[PDB]
C-alpha cells in the first residue's frame, strides 16, 4: 500500500495535476468512453470501447497535500479538467449490469476508489462506504457494450499512460 | 504555497525536504538532531532527507546535508478515523550537527488559538500550478473549531485544526504536505489536507494538531 503508483514511464502519478489514460494491458486496442445504460437519454456509464484508443483520460485526486498517489490512498477518479467536477466516477446499482461505474457532477472530499497493483499493472478497486473491503472493477458485457462494473475477483488490469499526446 | 513569497533564506532551519529520485514529494520538520516529524501519509520504507536547503539543489547550498533514514513510525491511530492522526517520526541514520542553517524547533504544548496568524512554509505548488525554485513562506490564520467542524464534518477530528480561508487566498498546496505551521514561535501543525483547489476564499486547509501528540512524540524519541 505504501507503494507509489507509477505511469508507463515509471514516473509517480500526480495528484490531480496531470491526466492519464487507463490502458488495458490485454485490450490496448480499446479505451474508456461514456455510453448509455438502462433507459437514460444521456451517456453516463463508463465502458471500454473497441473504437476509441487510448480513450478518455482521467485524473486521480486525493485531498492530501501531496503531489503523488499511493496505492493506499482513497481517490476520486474523474474525466475532464482539474477545474471541472463533471466527470466524477461513482459506482451505482443499475440492473442488469450490477454495480456500474457512472459519472456524476458531485464529488466527496474523499473518493471511494483505490488503485492497486495487479499482475503487470493496476486494478481499480471500489470500497463501498470507504470501508475495509474492496470490490474489483471489471467488465460486464450487456447490450453489445463492455461496461466497467464490479466483478469481484475478475479485475480489468490497466497500465497508466500520462496523457502528453494532448 | 499559494500567494506567499520566497522565504528569507535559512529563516526556517527546521525545514526538511523528503526527496524520491531527486524530486521533492513532501516536507518534514527537524524536532531533534536525529528525528524528523512529517505527515504519516508521506510514509515510505526509506528516505533521502534534505536539511539546510533553500533551493532544492544541495550542490548549490553551502551548509546543507542530504541524509538517509530507514526507520519511521506512523502514529498508531493514523487514518482511524480517515485522514486523522496524520503524523509520523523518521529516525535519521545518524544525528546531525545543528548549525545556523539546520536546527530543531520546539513543539507547542498549548492548543491552537482561533484567529491567531501563523506561518507555513514549503516547496509545493504556487497559484500558477508551477513548483517554486526556493522555499516559500506565507501567513495563514487559525480558524475556530466551530468553523473547522462545520466545513469538514464528518471528517473533522481534534487531531486536526484548520487555518487559512482568507480573502487573501493564502494557503498550503500539493507538495507542502508534512511541512511546518509555526505559531507564536513554536511548531503548532503539519500540513495535512484540504478541499481542492487550494486558496479558495472561505475554505481553510487542515493541519495535524501536534499539541495532541506531545507525549507520543516524546515517548517515541526516547524509546
Ligand atoms: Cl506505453
Ligand atoms: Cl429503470
Amino acid at each position: 500500500g505504501s507503494s507509489v503508483v507509477v505511469d508507463t514511464n515509471g514516473q509517480p502519478v500526480s495528484n490531480g495535476a496531470d491526466a492519464y489514460y487507463l490502458v488495458p494491458v490485454s485490450h490496448g486496442h480499446a479505451g474508456l468512453a461514456l455510453a448509455k445504460i438502462g433507459n437514460e437519454a444521456e451517456p453516463r456509464a463508463v465502458v471500454l470501447d473497441p473504437h476509441h484508443r487510448p480513450g478518455l483520460p482521467v485524473r486521480f485526486e486525493s485531498p492530501l497535500d501531496i503531489n503523488i498517489i499511493k496505492e493506499s490512498y482513497f481517490l476520486n477518479i474523474k474525466f475532464g479538467p482539474s477545474s471541472s467536477d463533471s466527470g466524477v466516477w461513482d459506482v451505482i446499482q443499475q440492473d442488469p449490469i450490477g454495480l456500474a461505474v457512472k459519472v456524476t457532477d458531485t464529488k466527496s472530499l474523499l473518493g471511494p476508489f483505490k488503485v492497486e497493483k495487479e499482475g503487470e499493472g493496476y486494478k481499480i478497486v471500489y470500497y463501498p462506504e470507504r470501508g475495509q473491503t474492496g470490490l474489483d472493477i471489471g467488465l460486464v458485457h450487456r447490450n453489445d457494450k463492455y461496461y466497467l462494473a464490479v466483478k469481484d475477483g475478475e479485475p480489468c488490469v490497466f497500465k497508466i499512460r500520462k496523457a502528453t499526446d494532448e | 504555497i499559494i500567494n506567499g513569497e520566497d522565504c528569507s533564506p535559512h529563516s526556517q532551519p527546521w525545514q526538511a525536504a523528503l526527496v524520491m529520485e531527486n524530486e521533492l514529494f513532501c516536507s518534514g520538520v527537524l524536532v531533534h538532531p536525529q528525528w524528523v516529524l512529517s505527515a504519516a501519509h508521506c510514509f515510505q520504507n526509506s528516505y533521502t532527507i534534505g536539511l539546510g536547503l533553500h533551493s532544492l539543489e544541495a550542490d548549490q547550498e553551502p551548509g546543507s546535508q542530504m541524509v538517509e533514514a530507514s526507520l519511521s513510525v506512523r502514529h498508531p491511530e493514523y487514518n482511524r478515523p480517515l485522514l486523522a492522526n496524520d503524523l509520523m517520526l523518521i529516525k535519521l541514520d545518524e544525528s546531525v550537527s545543528e548549525s545556523d542553517t539546520i536546527r530543531s524547533i520546539s513543539i507547542a504544548s498549548q492548543c491552537p488559538t482561533a484567529g491567531n496568524s501563523c506561518l507555513v512554509s514549503g516547496w509545493g505548488l504556487l497559484a500558477n500550478g508551477r513548483m517554486p525554485t526556493v522555499l516559500q513562506c506565507v501567513n495563514v490564520s487559525v480558524v475556530s473549531e466551530e468553523v473547522c467542524s462545520k466545513l469538514y464534518d464528518p471528517l473533522y477530528h481534534p487531531s486536526m485544526f484548520c487555518a487559512g480561508g482568507g480573502q487573501d487566498q493564502k494557503d498550503s498546496c500539493n507538495g507542502d504536505s508534512g511541512g511546518p505551521l509555526i505559531c507564536n514561535g513554536y511548531l503548532q501543525g503539519l500540513v495535512s489536507f484540504g478541499k481542492a483547489p487550494c486558496g479558495q476564499v472561505g475554505v481553510p486547509g487542515v493541519y495535524t494538531n501536534l499539541c495532541k501528540f506531545t507525549e507520543w512524540i516524546e515517548k517515541t524519541v526516547q524509546a
